[PDB]
């Protein structure tokens, strides 16, 4: 629900999910063969599965066509500086891809607003709401549409005939945290085949033994997983296929 | 600044209502506007938030395209269309007022909250109105004291006041609320305690009067002559 | 919904009342501010505390907010005259892209002694009786608290049709009182013999009869 | 929210003793046919165990706060379902991460949160008059809980809740463990026809599921029910009824015992091996049958009570500067 959906926030108040008590796999995310622009710093896209964090921290929101290099840390500009800013310590992993046939409409979409006035910079990974009218002066107006003062949050201009450059592109970003408390999230095995009556190797999860696997003619408690025998031996494990 | 909302309205089971939120003063055309409903039994939910500056719907996913509002510039106010009501929606809105501010939570508050409007809607839709006269027999009057009254039936919607004499009586006036019936229709009661020297000298007379209906009953109450 | 609140808390009015509501790792958990908002019963709810950091104008300093991890907690000291409202949570919540709101919960308890209830027949008049309806009317006064189990009978089997009971209200000498209508026709008013109203009001009866004929 | 009570008079505890009770799987591995011996906590055999009473014919309710060492045996001859759940926790001020194991007659809710623990938390039934059957209605276990991480339900399963002053028929029991942070928790249901004065018979104990809570538990309390019934006023001052039970409370005992397995796989017999001269024997030949000869099981060794440390005439102090 958080890539597909029926429609995102905006860039001011964005969507937080948070990864916690559950499980994945990021090898569908990279043979999907529909994203546009695919980085990922910190760590390599390939490599990312066997060692794990503690908590993931994602962000949905929109963005133009033109502003999708603005998502890294090392450059200023007008939505990088007020609305998220990167940090140098940025270990994100940000994935954008284009879907216009849902964010887009004739007429002129412009339900998401964004900010382009603000006082000062922002501290990295904080979210800015703030609807005051930026001062350019001295002198206050009590909010009007006048001089010295002008309204931060603008329009966009989303059209789905556009160019390439100028489409919404539903961009998010998967950072990692590395705090005290044991990795939760990280990546686990899946179940390839069974083949028996042939010496092979198994891991079920308590021993890596390498022999046979014959059918037995003796049933276990529905509570144990090994098996000893007379010589101290773990000769039975249970298959929990 | 205070904002001023509509008072109680009743409307039909699959029309549209039409209700306004006025602003005294300003602080209405720069910050955003929000409505807030509340219905007795569940919590409270929100349906979405406006911005009068843009012009910019912003609604939510648990709600569907069936409720428009819009914003007004050249007197500052704000007006809800809602069309196919149902059995739900039964419940008061508030015109709410937000005002963001900066922070790692920065979630959206309600500072300025409105007044409220009550929009009942029900079956047994407005009717004519029928008052009957009540009188004490001579099991009821032991002491000397008599209780008496006026009875209204099929009388919608609410509110509905009774007064005596045109508020000529004030000490032992109970009025009693309404009650919802089988068919979706109210009914209420007012007893006054009287002494029984004044049955055959001062008559009494209930004035009732009902704005939505334009109607005015005046009956006329008199002792029974069997008991 | 995704906000989950106590239905009901006990205190006593001089100790320390903690209140919380528990929701999801995304919504409060996520790294959001809450809202804790009073809603009285006959007027419009008022902002006590944003951010559980910051004080607004008009609210006392005895109302304190914290949010311990993934849930946010409240902390009164004394009880006055004024909590008999119930207290909501509000958090932005991204699954459902808007702001949604916990459950409720009722502070006060109870506060009513007992009394002795009064309560009196009357029988409708002749002109109801050509409305092609009968109105039977059983008004309860002069009672203490406002709770009371109305039934009918017509001597050979109760009603279970028709009834109705309607909420008491405060009278001005710190009274209630209330009434019970039964929706019946002409038709079948003068067959059965009698009417009555059957009350009671913490083991105490009290029987009251008419006769139409 | 709870009440407080009146002081009223009680009935002295008993010590009884234990007959072949307080064992269970020490691991989670299939055995046959072989006798192997581990370090685990168990319940020595023959030895000292408390006992309350929960009857009602007077009026015998104790529910002390004992502390909970490393490793407990609660063994309950439950006939009609009257103990409903445990609670843990150190000082039960809404300090620390405590623990609420209650069975409900809907499901079992395993919630190890703070919630607010009053002095004496029990069950209340009420007996209704237009409906002829025992409901649960007085729900004081906690005030309140502000922040919780972790919740966890396990499976339904039903509950009697009508009281009655007849024989058991029943026997539970019930073992807590707290290794490495991790919970244990060993119950198995075996009929039996006793009042006291446990049998000599043997059952095992099987696992359930682990509780990886990685906390410290060092008190426990158990919690009790009532019944309100057309006899009683109703109020729980002075007059209520709790039925007919028996729990008893023993401590484990970090003593080695040597298992005996089957050809079908479950525990046969245990043997101590710091008990009794025969069973140490027993324990240190793995065999369950020893024929006639002499043998040597460990060495006696007699630890010094007193320390002799002085000295004879030398005096003086010392300078750092
Ligand atoms: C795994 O799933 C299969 C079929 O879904 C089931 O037969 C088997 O018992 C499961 N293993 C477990 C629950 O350990
Ligand atoms: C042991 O007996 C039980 C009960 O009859 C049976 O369920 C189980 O399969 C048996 N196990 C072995 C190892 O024979
Ligand atoms: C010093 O030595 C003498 C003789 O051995 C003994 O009697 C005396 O007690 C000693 N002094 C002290 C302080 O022990």
């Amino acid at each position: 629900e958080v890539f597909n959906a029926t429609r995102f926030a905006s860039v001011y108040a964005w969507n937080r999910k948070r990864i916690s008590n559950c499980v994945a796999d990021y090898s569908v995310l990279y043979n999907s063969a529909s994203f546009s622009t695919f980085k990922c710093y910190g760590v390599s896209p390939t490599k990312l599965n066997d060692l794990c964090f503690t908590n993931v921290y994602a962000d949905s929101f929109v963005i133009r066509g033109d502003e999708v290099r603005q998502i890294a840390p090392g450059q200023t500009g007008k939505i990088a500086d007020y609305n998220y800013k990167l940090p140098d310590d940025f270990t994100g992993c940000v994935i954008a891809w284009n879907s216009n046939n849902l964010d887009s409409k004739v007429g002129g979409n412009y339900n998401y607003l964004y900010r382009l006035f603000r006082k000062s910079n922002l501290k990295p990974f904080e979210r800015d709401i703030s609807t005051e009218i930026y001062q350019a002066g001295s002198t206050p107006c009590n909010g009007v549409e006048g001089f010295n003062c002008y309204f931060p949050l603008q329009s966009y201009g989303f059209q789905p005939t556009n160019g390439v450059g100028y489409q919404p592109y539903r961009v998010v970003v998967l950072s990692f945290e590395l705090l005290h408390a044991p990795a939760t999230v990280c990546g686990p095995k899946k179940s390839t085949n069974l083949v028996k009556n042939k010496c092979v190797n198994f891991n079920f999860n308590g021993l890596t033994g390498t022999g046979v696997l014959t059918e037995s003619n003796k049933k276990f408690l529905p509570f144990q997983q090994f098996g000893r025998d007379i010589a101290d031996t773990t000769d039975a494990v249970r298959d929990p296929q | 600044v205070q904002l001023v909302e509509s008072g109680a309205e009743v409307k039909k089971p699959g029309s549209s209502v039409k209700v306004s939120c006025k602003a005294s003063g300003g602080t209405f055309s720069s910050y955003a506007i929000s409505w807030v409903r509340q219905a007795p039994g569940q919590g409270l939910e929100w349906m979405g938030g406006i911005i009068p500056i843009l012009g910019i719907a912003n609604y939510a996913q648990k709600f569907q395209g069936r409720v428009t509002i819009t914003a007004d510039k050249s007197t500052s106010t704000a007006y809800m269309e809602l069309s196919s009501l149902r059995s739900e929606d039964t419940a008061v809105y508030y015109c709410a007022r937000e005002n963001g501010y900066s922070g790692y939570g920065a979630a959206a508050n309600f500072d300025l909250w409105g007044r409220g409007t009550l929009v009942t809607v029900s079956s047994a839709s407005t009717k004519g109105p029928s008052v009957f006269p009540l009188a004490p027999s001579s099991k009821s009057t032991s002491g000397g004291t008599a209780a008496l009254g006026c009875l209204v039936k099929d009388y919608f919607p609410e509110p509905v006041t009774v007064s005596w004499n045109s508020g000529a009586l004030t000490s032992g006036v109970h009025t009693f609320p309404a009650v919802l019936q089988s068919s979706g229709l109210y009914s209420l009661s007012s007893v006054v305690t009287v002494p029984s020297s004044s049955l055959g000298t001062q008559t009494y007379i209930c004035n009732v009067n009902h704005k939505p209906s334009n109607t005015k009953v005046d009956k006329k109450v008199e002792p029974k002559s069997c008991d | 919904s995704v906000l989950t609140q106590p239905p009901s808390v006990s205190g006593a009015p001089g100790q320390r009342v903690t209140i919380s509501c528990t929701g999801s790792s995304s919504n409060i958990g996520a790294g959001y501010d809450v809202h804790w908002y009073q809603q009285l019963p006959g007027t419009a709810p008022k902002l006590l505390i944003y951010g559980n950091s910051n004080r607004p104008s008009g609210v006392p300093d005895r109302f304190s907010g914290s949010k311990s991890g993934t849930s946010a907690s409240l902390a009164i000291t004394g009880l006055q005259a004024e909590d008999e409202a119930d207290y909501y949570c509000q958090s932005y919540d991204s699954s459902l892209s808007g702001s949604v709101f916990g459950g409720g919960t009722k502070l006060t308890v109870l506060g009513q002694p007992k009394a002795a209830p009064s309560v009196t027949l009357f029988p409708p008049s002749s002109e109801e009786l050509q409305a092609n309806k009968a109105t039977l009317v059983c008004l309860i006064s002069d009672f203490y608290p406002g709770a009371v189990t109305v039934a009918w009978k017509a001597d050979s089997s109760p009603v279970k049709a028709g009834v109705e009971t309607t909420t008491p209200s405060k009278q001005s000498n710190n009274k209630y009182a209330a009434s019970s209508y039964l929706s019946l026709t002409p038709e079948q008013w003068k067959s059965h013999r009698s009417y009555s109203c059957q009350v009671t009001h913490e083991g105490s009866t009290v029987e009251k009869t008419v006769a139409p004929t | 929210q709870c009440v407080n009570l009146t002081t009223r008079t009680q009935l002295p505890p008993a010590y009884t003793n234990s007959f072949t009770r307080g064992v269970y799987y020490p691991d989670k591995v299939f055995r046959s046919s072989v006798l192997h011996s581990t370090q685990d906590l168990f319940l020595p055999f023959f030895s000292n165990v408390t006992w309350f009473h929960a009857i009602h014919v007077t009026k015998r309710f104790d529910n002390p706060v004992l502390p909970f060492n490393d490793g407990v045996y609660f063994a309950s001859t439950e006939k009609s379902n009257i103990i409903r759940g445990w609670i843990f926790g150190t000082t039960l001020d809404s300090k620390t991460q405590s623990l609420l194991i209650v069975n409900n007659a809907t499901n079992v809710v395993i919630k190890v949160c703070e919630f607010q623990f009053c002095n004496d938390p029990f069950l209340g039934v009420y007996y209704h008059k237009n409906n002829k059957s025992w409901m649960e209605s007085e729900f004081r276990v906690y005030s309140s809980a502000n922040n919780c991480t972790f919740e966890y339900v396990s499976q339904p399963f039903l509950m009697d809740l009508e009281g009655k002053q007849g024989n058991f028929k029943n026997l539970r029991e019930f073992v807590f463990k707290n290794i490495d942070g991790y919970f244990k928790i060993y119950s198995k249901h075996t009929p039996i026809n006793l009042v006291r004065d446990l049998p000599q018979g043997f059952s095992a104990l099987e696992p359930l599921v682990d509780l990886p809570i990685g906390i410290n538990i060092t008190r426990f309390q158990t919690l009790l029910a009532l019944h309100r019934s057309y006899l009683t006023p109703g109020d729980s001052s002075s007059g209520w009824t709790a039925g007919a039970a028996a729990y008893y409370v023993g401590y484990l005992q970090p003593r080695t015992f040597l298992l005996k397995y089957n050809e079908n796989g479950t525990i046969t017999d245990a043997v101590d091996c710091a008990l009794d001269p025969l069973s140490e024997t027993k324990c240190t030949l793995k065999s369950f049958t020893v024929e006639k000869g002499i043998y040597q099981t460990s060495n006696f060794r007699v630890q010094p009570t007193e320390s002799i440390v002085r000295f004879p005439n030398i005096t003086n102090l010392c300078p750092f500067g």
